[PDB]
């Protein structure tokens, strides 16, 4: 199940404690993801409007997954897991968003609006899944930007 | 704390990945190297050196399994495992996905002397620094006491 809360501290204040010698460190890596996170989102847009590789949608989850997890990013790293099993037909059904989103702890944050063949079933749940991605992903630059005191 | 001097070699297939691990070896004062997939892992490993390794097991062009596989062969054909100073096999800890045992034998099997779940926690990659490298910086030092 997707997790509650967006940030998990407890793995990302070991890389804030780290900013010490290195300051703005911690923040270099989430400008550095975030311009990961929108170059991967591009990458997978491409190939759901393009030529359809499930196994590069595969590697392209695995990808993003292994640094917001590592980040403490938990919702993202979850749903990256999630495209990651929909490509290896592991998986057959992607909840909406109306239900991901009611599993947040803290209830204030959604006060804002969100924007054939053998493989077509599982495109859609990618296609569905990268969608609630881009959710996740301004959700967590909402929740680091107060705490960095910074625009993302 | 004290660390060891010992040469680390971490293989992550994300660069985000290589900045947390390496930013706590530059700040303890920790010579490494970067390593993108398992190829370059034992082409930066020929180069000799190395003391220990944190591995990924799954990497785009080698997996960490055959790389590993690959480095304990080679250390084999060297006779890895006075006329010559005893050179000392390369500890290699695995990254692993989950914490399931299945994951830990597939490491164990292919020789990994430690491993350790991802995402990577930093005090477990402190821990496990210490002690490894401590073993091969000292003479008698019991990690398992």
């Amino acid at each position: 199940t997707i997790p509650s809360e967006i940030i998990n501290w407890t793995i990302l204040n070991e890389i804030i404690s780290m900013d010490d010698d290195d300051s703005d460190f911690s923040k270099g890596l989430i400008i550095q993801f975030i311009d990961q996170a929108q170059t991967t989102f591009a990458q997978m847009q491409r190939q759901l409007d393009g030529e359809k590789n499930l196994t590069e949608l595969d590697n392209l989850g695995h990808f993003l997954k292994g640094s917001s997890a590592a980040l403490g990013l938990q919702r993202i790293a979850w749903v990256c897991e999630r495209i990651q099993n929909l490509g290896r037909k592991m998986e057959h059904f992607f909840p909406n968003k109306t239900e991901l989103v009611n599993t947040l702890s803290d209830k204030s944050i959604i006060n804002g609006i969100n924007i054939k063949d053998e493989n077509s079933i599982y495109l859609i749940l990618i296609a569905k899944a990268l969608n609630q991605s881009r959710l996740e992903f301004k959700l967590a630059r909402i929740e680091l930007s107060k705490y960095y005191n910074t625009n993302l | 704390k004290v660390f060891p001097k010992i040469n680390v070699l971490i293989v992550e297939d994300n660069v985000i990945n290589q900045a947390i691990l390496g930013s706590f070896l530059r700040k303890h004062k920790i010579s490494y190297k970067l390593a993108k997939n398992g190829q370059e892992a034992v082409n930066i490993w020929k180069e000799g050196g190395l003391h220990l390794i944190f591995m990924d097991l799954q990497l785009p062009v080698l997996s960490g399994i055959e790389a590993a596989k690959q480095i304990r062969d080679f250390e084999k054909q060297n006779g890895i495992g006075s006329k010559r100073f005893s050179q000392a096999p390369v500890i290699i800890v695995a990254l692993t996905a989950s914490n399931s045992q299945m994951d830990k034998r597939k490491a164990l099997l292919s020789g990994c002397n430690d491993y350790l779940t991802k995402p990577v926690n930093l005090h477990a990659l402190s821990k496990k620094i210490t002690e490894w490298g401590c073993m091969q910086a000292l003479i008698d030092f019991d990690s398992w006491k």
